[PDB]
RNA sequence: AAACUCCAGUUGACACAAAAUAGACUACGAAAGUGGCUUUAACAUAUCUGAACACACAAUAGCUAAGACCCAAACUGGGAUUAGAUACCCCACUAUGCUUAGCCCUAAACCUCAACAGUUAAAUCAACAAAACUGCUCGCCAGAACACUACGAGCCACAGCUUAAAACUCAAAG
């Protein structure tokens, strides 16, 4: 199977951690 | 078959004799079969032990002129 | 239970080797050991250079002590041997002969594993 | 049978009385545990 | 460091035949696994990558040892065609 | 705890062991044996004191006694090895198993359940 | 003898963790791999070296 | 007698002699074959330096030291300096799997030294220090 | 192929037919195209060996059943 | 009925199970002569069972005895003791070819 | 290239680090994990099933405090590459990996295949994968995305973890 579902979740978590750090 | 027990011991003690099996002849009798037939005959007498009965069979064949060279 | 002390002693003259063996056997007895036998395996060249007690040893006297001791004695005896300057190396093992050799009938052959993959056409 | 064998074996155990004598006897003797196996499974003890 | 020197991995030259001696030594090191161990020890193989290689090396042996057993089993049938024409 | 001079359970009934040499007696005693050999004697003492038939090892009573001896051995092991997580699990599981055995005995034979609790000093507690 | 395959693969019967994790199913194909071409090496470096060294000397 | 690949044991008595010298007395040629350099030091049997030559000391620079030809040149240089000090027979001890592992010995032979043995001392840790991380190439 | 010659003689002697050679695809199920529209197919097919030379069922066993031809087979 | 029908037995011709050369013998760590027969003469590496031909039980016993002898000051680690180089060769390995 | 030249090679002395070969073995443990040697203790249950939360555990990373330090090494600095190179390659060195005492409680913690008891005959069977099913029990799942998110609650956790939605949008997602 491809990892396209993981990739969406990967970006969501990345952007969330950056937001929490910024604020 | 019952005689396979005898055949197995004969082949272990003596091995396949130099006499070659002729499987084309439907009535060929190998040295092992001759032993089986004699051993089976002595069993009818009433001997109930293998060791003694086995030893007695070899002696009968030696009297008849069969060559029984043991592996030893 | 029964143990075996594999004692590699420093290569010394007979009077000193006899004192060390007496010293060692008395230490076992002082800790509750019943010493069964003492075997001399002979003086040999050590397999490798062993540095013990600020000395480099190239030869040693191999001795075996067969003794029965309480389980708590083993830890104590190991400490005593660490401080003896005439002992190059001392190891206490459970005697090899307490373990009875199990009876083996021979090698049981194992066939090629089967039905690992389906029999469908690929 | 095990207790009986042990009672016979306990006679030849090293004690504080015979320790010195048993040490001297050990220093004289040699016990070799070395032996080699062959391809036929026969033990070849050392000849020394 | 502690062991005696000039006993391990030492090979004597016969009649100044250095080539044959070096080939012999290299074959001893290969057949024991030293040459392949040295090359793998240059960089750290992480534990997960080492298990993946061992599994790969083990599955290849099995396949390679079973193919060879079939090749030697069928080599008998490389003889000339006995029924040439049918 | 059984005195260290207590003879092993195997040699306690061999005829004439009271007359053997002192050295032989201490070689066949608990002092010269591992910890598991002393636990077999503890089990026998509890079995004789509590169980009606000390030779029936398959009754719910004998099984509670045997497990209680193991529980005590785990408690002593953990007093020295306080960070042994594997044995702490074995202790907690063994305690839960004995509670299930005691619940079954209480439900079936109340007269013997009281003798188990008295002999082994177990206080039965109803679950929350 | 070929290494055993009993309990080596992750199968329903197998209780233990898999020993082997083959990427391809372990089933003999009907072909063998081609003969590999020997990787070329530069020849006559020693003889080249002696000629070039003498050139330097002379 | 049949040729024994196994070296003569120092303690036991052997008949094998090289110019009247026993195996324990022959000078040793220590070759360190690295991935980028080859270093050859010829020492006496009593650990007294006699000759040293590396690919660096022979004028090869940077990536040109890690070549067979460069190691061979170092071998010849070490042999020349060793032969001046009286070395004929040498026991080669090579450690490392670099490009100049074999070439270095050819250089030593081309220089007039006779190799009576070939030992490998490549360091192999039995479990040791964790090596550097794998390169991403 | 050890018995191809024997079998082909036996067929000729009894006035019957033998096909001991490589069985080309469609000999039975595509006969009208291969032989001709008015070709008459066999009424009985006797398999003296039912396996081909890769130890699998001879294709004609399946094709005879498709064409409703009874088959005798060793 | 008939007397010639096959009877039910266990294969009377069955051969005895093969036994490793060390089947039934005590492997002691002190017996370094025996243990040396299963290590490489050049590297001291312990040979695998495909070379030694030992059963799984004896391969473990030999391995554990070697590791004990080596750390207890009985056996060298990096080479085979030269004294034991002439013992009977029992390992199926060819180094010179 | 930088770096080093207080350097390198040989020899001797020399760890609070990591454990060739064996292992082509396939074992131990509930799982996580466990492969140098020795000794001590020691691997629950005589029906099975039974919890995100009770109870006890749980790789790596990380936190708190005290130690050890060979080597490795986030970060950082230098060299090089490049249009740029906050990377890939080279060098150096730190947190960290280790020990002791408490935390934290996550993983592609996946053999993505639940525990127990059976079966190989029928329809064997969407496809692929690691053949298809029966009894019984517990857990869990009901279009995609929003969402390993918001709010509430609990927690030694305070840029955390566990539990976990909706509005708007789409006719697909898979
Ligand atoms: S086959 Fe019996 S121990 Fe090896
Ligand atoms: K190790
Ligand atoms: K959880
Ligand atoms: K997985
Ligand atoms: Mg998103
Ligand atoms: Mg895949
Ligand atoms: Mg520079
Ligand atoms: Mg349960
Ligand atoms: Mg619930
Ligand atoms: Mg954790
Ligand atoms: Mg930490
Ligand atoms: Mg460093
Ligand atoms: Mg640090
Ligand atoms: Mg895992
Ligand atoms: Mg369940
Ligand atoms: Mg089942
Ligand atoms: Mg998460
Ligand atoms: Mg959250
Ligand atoms: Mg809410
Ligand atoms: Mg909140």
């Amino acid at each position: 199977k491809n990892v396209l579902k993981i990739r969406r979740r990967k970006m969501n978590h990345h952007k969330y951690r950056k937001l929490v750090k910024k604020t | 078959y019952h005689e396979d027990r005898i055949r197995a011991k004969f082949y272990s003690v003596y091995g396949s004799g130099q006499r070659a099996f002729d499987l084309f002849n439907p009535n060929f009798k190998s040295t092992c079969q001759r032993f089986v037939e004699k051993y089976t005959e002595l069993q009818k007498l009433g001997e109930t032990d293998e060791e003694k009965l086995f030893v007695e069979t070899g002696k009968a064949l030696l009297a008849e002129g069969v060559i029984l060279r043991r592996v030893g | 239970p029964r143990y075996e002390l594999a004692l590699i002693l420093k290569a010394m003259q007979r009077p000193e080797t006899a004192a060390t063996l007496k010293r060692t056997i008395e230490a076992l007895m002082d800790r509750g050991a019943i010493v069964r036998d003492l075997e001399n395996l002979g003086e040999r060249a050590l397999p490798y250079r062993i540095s013990a007690h600020s000395q480099q040893h190239n030869r040693g006297g191999y001795f075996l002590v067969d003794f029965y001791a309480p389980t708590a004695a083993v830890e104590s005896m190991v400490e005593h041997l660490s401080r003896d300057i005439d002992v190059i190396r001392g190891n206490i093992v459970k005697h090899p002969l307490t373990q009875e050799l199990k009876e083996c009938e021979g090698i049981v052959p194992v066939p090629l594993a089967e039905k690992l993959y389906s029999t469908k056409k690929r | 049978r095990e207790v009986l064998q042990l009672q016979e074996e306990v006679k030849n155990f090293i004690t504080r009385e015979n320790l010195e004598a048993r040490v001297e006897a050990a220093l004289d003797s040699r016990k070799n545990y070395n032996w080699a196996i062959t391809r036929e499974g026969l033990v070849v003890r050392p000849q020394r | 460091a502690k062991h005696l020197k000039f006993i391990a991995r030492t090979v004597m030259v016969q009649e100044g035949n250095v080539e044959s001696a070096y080939r012999t030594l290299n074959r001893i090191l290969t057949m024991d696994g030293l040459i392949e161990d040295i090359k793998h020890r240059r960089y750290y193989e992480k534990p997960c990558r080492r298990r993946q290689r061992e599994s790969y090396e083990r599955c290849r042996r099995i396949y390679n040892m079973e193919m060879a057993r079939k090749i030697n089993f069928l080599m008998r049938k490389n003889r000339a065609d006995p029924w040439q024409g049918c | 705890d059984p005195p260290p001079s207590t003879l092993l359970k195997d040699y306690q009934n061999v005829p004439g062991i009271e007359k053997v040499d002192d050295v032989v007696k201490r070689l066949l005693s608990l002092e010269m044996a591992n910890k598991k050999e002393m636990l077999k004697i503890k089990q026998e003492q509890f079995m004789k004191k509590i169980v009606a038939n000390p030779e029936d090892t398959r009754s719910l009573e004998a099984r509670i006694i045997a497990l209680s001896v193991k529980i005590r051995s785990y408690e002593e092991h953990l007093e020295k090895h306080r960070k042994d997580k594997a044995h702490k699990r074995y202790l907690l599981m063994s305690i839960d198993q004995r509670k299930k055995m005691l619940k079954n005995l209480r439900n079936t034979n109340y007269d013997v359940f009281e003798k188990i609790c008295w002999g082994l000093g177990i206080e039965y507690t109803f679950p929350p | 003898a070929t290494p055993s395959l009993r309990g080596r693969l992750a199968r329903f019967g197998n209780p233990r963790k898999p020993v082997l994790k083959p990427n391809k199913p372990l089933i003999l194909a009907n072909r063998v791999g081609e003969r590999r071409r020997e990787k070329g090496e530069a020849t006559c470096i020693t003889e080249m070296s002696v000629m070039m060294a003498c050139w330097k000397q002379n | 007698t049949k040729f024994s690949i196994y070296p003569p044991i120092p303690g036991e008595e052997s008949s094998l002699r090289w110019a009247g010298k026993k195996f324990e007395e022959i000078p040793i040629a220590h070759i360190k074959a690295s991935h980028n350099n080859t270093q050859i030091q010829v020492v006496s049997a009593s650990n007294e330096p006699l000759a040293f030559a590396s690919c660096g000391t022979e004028g090869f620079r940077n990536a040109k030291k890690g070549t067979g030809i460069a190691a061979q040149t170092a071998g010849i240089a070490a042999a020349a300096r060793a032969k001046q000090k009286g070395v004929i027979h040498i026991r080669v001890v090579v450690k490392g799997l670099g490009p100049g592992r074999l070439s270095a010995m050819h250089g030593l032979i081309m220089g007039g030294l006779e190799v009576i043995s070939i030992t490998d001392n490549t360091p192999i840790p039995h479990x040791g220090c964790r090596p550097r991380k794998a390169r991403k190439l | 192929r050890q018995f191809s010659y024997l079998i082909e003689n036996m067929a000729r002697d009894c006035g019957e037919y033998a096909h001991t050679r490589y069985f080309r695809g469609g000999m039975l199920t595509n006969a009208r195209l291969l032989f001709g529209p008015t070709v008459r197919l066999p009424d009985l097919i006797i398999f003296l060996h039912t396996l081909n030379n890769i130890f699998e069922p001879h294709v004609a066993v399946r094709d005879a059943a498709k064409m409703n031809i009874p088959t005798v087979g060793i | 009925s008939n007397e010639d029908l096959p009877i039910s037995m266990e294969n009377p011709y069955k051969e005895p199970l093969k036994k490793c050369i060390l089947c039934g013998k005590h492997v002691d760590y002190k017996n370094v002569q025996l243990l040396s027969q299963f290590v490489s003469p050049f590297t001291g590496c312990i040979y695998g069972r495909h070379i030694t031909g030992l059963c799984g039980k004896k391969q473990k016993e030999i391995t554990k005895a070697i590791k004990r002898a080596q750390i207890m000051g009985f056996m060298p680690v990096t080479y085979k003791d030269p004294a034991y180089l002439k013992d009977p060769k029992v390992c199926n390995i060819r180094y010179r070819e």
